DNA sequence: GTCCCTGTTCGGGCGCCG
DNA sequence: GGGCGGCGCCCGAACAGGGACTG
């Protein structure tokens, strides 16, 4: 028995041109289809349904299995504990087939078509529409929560001190157990399936002064600039007397002593740094936005804002120092862990200000996507002022 | 005949009616092709004669069918176009022979009347209403030429017909344009026919014929604007226009016979010639050529008089991708897997920004052939390159970007991709400082650019017709000319900083390009930002000096 | 806000195929 | 001679986003 569903009241469904896949991707597409028009899931479509999502597939590391990810953001566009973030451990199981098991609504099927490529356009895309709720869809959770919630009583009556939370595809199960009894219990519930991070240690960046005990005119000048735009963050922050030392036209590698009061200035402002930022309140109807800066050698500075200069959280990533390193796949898992920090934080993925260019992200990305869900972004080219302030 | 395959539902887009459009005046020839045509179509039910009960119509005309003495009936369907529904389109790319395999034996098929042996909807039949004037009245019964929808539709048919014969047979490849078939396969050339009649048999029983005047048994094969030989193939032969004086519609067909060719010519440019383009307002405009097209053309001609060809695809070796500069940012590139046996070649000149350099454009040249290997062959290249390893790892350290390169080696054939100055990341011991500022008053259009140093120097020039940008990227130019071999320089303009510290050899702004030159020129350079009016300092002192 | 600069998209010409 | 869809190229027009500015 179905459940009607329909579009946001003046929006039409989605029509989004497939992109060049892989002959892996292909081939692994080509095949699991063929399974589920065979189950009934899916149906083959023609051109007379106007709409389209593109579509992909990802091999999830230890296992030659392939896992088909339909790229759902502009149909999203268009149709929480907070204990979970504490937890010792957390695992993150994939739930997707559960979806397969409920019915879509006819009126509504016509927006999920989508189109598989062939190498060198042998054939023209061979098109298909979902009969069953689909992964990666906004409406799969909401529908199947009911289902969902009969599922995990019992198993959240046995085990009390245990947090399972419901993203799009995913469960999140929380415990503070060790991590052999942790495992058993997820295995535990994976047996009950049919009817791992470690939040409680992640890190906030704070903003860091330099010091030394020698500073030229150049270091005192970019002491200033940072000082002044960090002031829109915490305004505790004050640069008169550091500004003082620099009156005159002097060289930039002249050495100048600090004064007393401007080295007590310094002494503040570092102190005043550490303080939280003031007045932050998350705002579930505005949306995460992230930004990502390129630190070099493998370094990331990250911040998670809805309003500007009022950051929810700022991070940074670290990865291999670079001898065969790649910034792109860097960047890509960069943006899979925040997105995973901000799903446990708020349930809610960001829009990512990448700082990449469109072509290069489009060409590579999808080669090191190991979630089933994928966050909005766009695309920027920053000064590296912004880079210079988040720096370490 | 018309292939029992179900119709394709198609719908008017909501409130819109069927079209009522005159029927043009036609030559008698035409009114004969047409009626030779019509009778025919109506004989065997793909058309139907209508009466006064249907009212809409759509002019129709002829046209010489392109490589035959035969005529296509077309119709003039773009006010029935403008109402019809919209459609997902089917196809996605265009096959191109380097991604071919070696295969024993190949066939070509065309189907005969393709559109005309496809059934259109019932309901929406009525909208095809048209007249063949006299010297009768028709609908159509299947798809027509000139309705937007047809292309999709046989599209989509022709896979759905086809689904089964590749089903049973798997290793047996259909490459499938509008009606062209290209038929390979690893079987003798007597079990091959044998598949082949099976194939036209699958066919015939759903409404396709193939008739044998279009059936290719023989190399070489005309196929896709192409000859396929045994182990080679090659283009079918490109025209250039040769006239004395050009106009805006030449210049467009001569730009497109080049690009065409570009896919297995190699060195092709279009840059200037392209440029010819800039400002035009219609397509009759004569443009006189620049001594750059002229000479650009002239080597192009050189290029086309010389005998060249392709190779297909072996799967069990790598892609590799070469890439050689040319200037004004235009690169060509050859995707070979055996040193001299080019798959194929092409180039890429577009232009991405305001300002760049050759690192820039390189990495969006690999990208565009990143793309493109993905579509034809299914995987990415290895790359020769003509940029060493060292000046890479020096941009991808210096730049605030994510940015990366696959695989790839460099290649010693000039020129070199260089970067052509960096910035010091420490301000220069004993080289002087300058202050520099610009300000802009947005009502008059006049500026100051100016410079203050640290050893008692200052200048201010004044311009006109300018804007605050402007202004401070005339200081900077100021404080480059008048420094030495060594400087340092202090700015408060975002802008301006980062321009500069993303290393363009190339910009379309004079002054940019000066400010290069200058940056070329010098030793070293130390570029340092401080806010603005925030009184620190000598940046109070020239800013003191530029308003007025 | 306005003016400026820069990047993306989309539509228009032409090429090529059918 | 004209009609259609796909892809390609190049150009310019429209629009979006961010920095600098005036009293
Ligand atoms: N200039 C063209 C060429 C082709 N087509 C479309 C309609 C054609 O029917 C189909 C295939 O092209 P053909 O030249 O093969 O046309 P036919 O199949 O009708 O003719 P024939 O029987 O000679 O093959 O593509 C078109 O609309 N305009
Ligand atoms: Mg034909
Ligand atoms: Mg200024």
């Amino acid at each position: 028995e179905t459940v009607p569903v329909k579009l946001k009241p003046g929006m039409d469904g989605p029509k989004v041109k497939q992109w060049p896949l892989t002959e892996e991707k292909i081939k692994a597409l080509v095949e699991i289809c063929t399974e589920m028009e065979k189950e009934g899931k899916i149906s083959k479509i023609g051109p007379e349904n106007p709409y389209n999502t593109p579509v992909f597939a990802i091999k999830k590391k230890d296992s030659t299995k392939w896992r088909k990810l339909v790229d759902f953001r502009e149909l999203n566009k268009r149709t929480h504990p907070a204990g979970l973030k504490k937890k010792k451990s957390v695992t993150v199981l994939d739930v997707g087939d559960a979806y397969f098991s409920v019915p879509l609504d006819e009126d509504f099927r016509k927006y999920t078509a989508f189109t598989i490529p062939s190498i060198n356009n042998e054939t023209p895309g061979i098109r298909y529409q979902y009969n069953v709720l689909p992964q990666g869809w906004k409406g799969s959770p909401a529908i199947f929560q009911s289902s969902m919630t009969k599922i995990l009583e019992p198993f959240r009556k046995q085990n009390p001190d245990i947090v399972i939370y419901q993203y799009m595809d995913d469960l999140y199960v929380g415990s503070d157990l060790e991590i052999g009894q942790h495992r058993t219990k997820i295995e535990e519930l994976r047996q009950h399936l049919l009817r791992e991070l470690h939040p409680d240690k992640w890190t906030v960046q704070p903003i860091v002064l330099p010091e030394k005990d020698s500073w030229t005119v150049n270091d005192i000048q970019k002491l200033v600039g940072k000082l002044n735009w960090a002031s829109q963050i915490y305004p505790g922050i004050k640069v008169r007397q550091l500004s003082k030392l620099l009156r005159g036209t002097k060289a930039l590698t002249e050495v100048i002593p600090l004064t007393e009061e401007a080295e007590l200035e310094l002494a503040e402002n570092r102190e005043i740094l550490k303080e939280p930022v003031h007045g932050v309140y998350y705002d579930p109807s505005k949306d995460l936005i992230a930004e990502i800066q390129k630190q070099g050698q493998g370094q990331w500075t990250y911040q998670i804002y809805q309003e500007p200069f009022k950051n929810l959280k700022t991070g940074k990533y670290a990865r291999m120092r670079g001898a065969h390193t790649n910034d792109v796949k860097q960047l890509t898992e960069a943006v899979q862990k925040i997105t995973t920090e901000s799903i446990v934080i708020w349930g809610k993925t960001p829009k990512f200000k990448l700082p990449i260019q469109k072509e290069t992200w489009e060409t590579w990305w999808t080669e090191y996507w190991q979630a089933t869900w994928i966050p909005e972004w766009e695309f920027v080219n920053t000064p590296p002022l912004v880079k210079l302030w988040y720096q370490l | 005949p018309i292939s029992p395959i179900e119709t394709v539902p198609v719908k008017l887009k909501p409130g819109m009616d069927g079209p009522k459009v005159k029927q043009w005046p036609l030559t008698e020839e035409k009114i004969k092709a047409l009626v030779e045509i019509c009778t025919e179509m109506e004989k065997e039910g793909k058309i139907s004669k209508i009466g006064p009960e249907n009212p809409y119509n759509t002019p129709v005309f002829a046209i010489k069918k392109k490589d035959s003495t035969k005529w296509r009936k077309l119709v003039d369907f773009r006010e029935l176009n403008k109402r019809t529904q919209d459609f997902w389109e089917v196809q996605l790319g265009i096959p191109h022979p380097a991604g071919l395999k070696k295969k024993k034996s190949v066939t070509v098929l065309d189907v005969g009347d393709a559109y005309f042996s496809v059934p259109l909807d019932e309901d929406f039949r009525k909208y095809t209403a048209f007249t063949i004037p006299s010297i009768i009245r028709y609908q159509y019964n299947v798809l027509p030429q000139g309705w937007k929808g047809s292309p999709a539709i046989f599209q989509s048919s022709m896979t759905k017909i086809l689904e089964p014969f590749r089903k049973q047979n798997p290793d047996i490849v259909i490459y499938q344009y509008m009606d062209d078939l290209y038929v390979g396969s690893d079987l003798e050339i007597g079990q091959h026919r044998t598949k082949i009649e099976e194939l036209r048999q699958h066919l015939l029983r759903w409404g396709l014929t193939t008739p044998d005047k279009k059936h290719q048994k023989e190399p070489p094969f005309l196929w896709m604007g192409y000859e396929l030989h045994p182990d080679k193939w090659t283009v079918q032969p490109i025209v250039l226009p040769e006239k004395d004086s050009w106009t805006v519609n030449d210049i467009c067909k001569l730009v497109g016979k080049l690009n065409w060719a570009s896919q297995i010519y190699p060195g092709i440019k279009v840059r200037q010639l392209s440029k010819l383009l800039r400002g035009t307002k219609a397509l009759t405009e004569v443009i006189p050529l620049t001594e750059e097209a002229e000479l650009e053309l002239a080597e192009n001609r050189e290029i086309l008089k010389e005998p060249v060809h392709g190779v297909y695809y072996d799967p069990s070796k790598d892609l590799i991708a070469e890439i050689q500069k040319q200037g004004q940012g235009q690169w060509t590139y050859q995707i070979y897997q055996e040193p001299f046996k080019n798959l194929k070649t092409g180039k890429y000149a577009r232009m991405r920004g305001a300002h760049t350099n050759d690192v820039k454009q390189l990495t969006e040249a690999v990208q565009k052939i990143t793309t493109e290997s993905i579509v034809i062959w299914g995987k990415t290249p290895k790359f020769k390159l003509p940029i060493q390893k060292e000046t890479w790892e020096t941009w991808w350290t210096e730049y605030w970007q994510a940015t990366w390169i696959p695989e790839w080696e460099f290649v010693n054939t000039p020129p070199l991709v260089k970067l052509w100055y960096q910035l010091e990341k420490e301000p220069i011991v004993g080289a002087e400082t300058f202050y520099v500022d610009g300000a802009a008053n947005r009502e008059t259009k006049l500026g100051k650019a100016g410079y203050v140093t640290n050893r008692g120097r200052q200048k201010v020039v004044t311009l006109t017709d300018t804007t605050n940008q402007k202004t401070e990227l005339q200081a900077i130019y100021l404080a480059l000319q008048d420094s030495g071999l060594e400087v340092n320089i202090v700015t408060d303009s975002q802008y301006a900083l980062g321009i500069i510290q993303a290393q363009p050899d190339q910009s379309e702004s004079e002054l940019v390009n000066q400010i290069i030159e200058q940056l070329i020129k010098k030793e070293k350079v130390y570029l340092a930002w401080v806010p603005a009016h925030k009184g620190i300092g000598g940046n109070e002192q020239v800013d003191k000096l530029v308003s007025a």
